[PDB]
């Protein structure tokens, strides 16, 4: 039981490290969403110009 | 471009090695909802269709409109959208760092306690050579005069009513 408790504390520390990975993935996902919205507005502008032509 | 939209991601392999399933079932949303931001990232490139101005010059008697529209298209460039969530994410990251530091400190204290208990139990005298007082020294529950008594001093002969 003592050895299993030690290994579970190690797993908890690894969970904290993967929480840091989660926050980095969160800010990456926000940048991905913002860039994708920029691509859509570029597409909308190009589609309108093609419609005028 | 298509650099940080189409051809980039975050390694989910190390993410799934820590999450305790039902405790972090929102990861099933996080791997899926962000995948939605990957699915729209499958669409939406920078330039979806370049304009063949030569084709419109050939298809129109007066190509001055084609040249004017080409000049207007080249004169307009959309920049990257504004951001106001960066400070919020940095604040969440700082709060996460403080909570992780606190949790690591608590884990260090619990590890030290468990190692002390394991060392104490390793250093105990074996039960074959243990007198009935060395057992009561290593297990200080004992049986005392101001204690709930019984002729069979057991774990359930008193109270429980």
């Amino acid at each position: 039981g003592f050895e299993e408790a030690i290994t579970l504390e190690e797993r908890a520390q690894k969970s904290a490290e993967a929480q840091i990975m989660l926050f980095q993935a969160k800010r990456e996902n926000v940048q991905f969403q913002l860039e994708a919205a920029y691509r859509a507005r570029l597409h909308h502008v190009n589609n309108e110009i093609k419609k005028r032509l | 471009a298509s650099k940080r939209i189409a051809r980039s991601s975050i390694d989910w392999a190390k993410m799934a090695e820590s999450v305790p399933e039902s405790q972090k079932a929102m990861y099933n949303q996080f791997k899926a909802k962000s995948d939605g931001y990957i699915r729209k990232a499958l669409s939406y490139p920078e330039q979806p269709s370049p304009i063949n101005w030569e084709h419109y010059r050939k298809s129109l008697t007066n190509p001055a409109m084609v040249d004017a529209f080409k000049k207007q298209y080249e004169a307009l460039k959309v920049p990257y959208p504004e951001d106001k969530v960066s400070s919020q994410i940095d604040a969440q990251e700082a709060e996460a760092k403080k909570e992780i530091t606190k949790f690591i400190q608590e884990s260090r204290g619990r590890i030290e306690n468990y190692k002390a208990e394991l060392g104490k139990l390793g250093q105990m005298i074996p039960f074959e050579h243990m007198t009935l007082e060395d057992f009561f020294e290593a297990f200080p529950e004992k049986v005392l005069n101001p204690d709930p008594p019984s002729p069979n001093v057991k774990k359930k002969p008193f109270k429980n009513n």
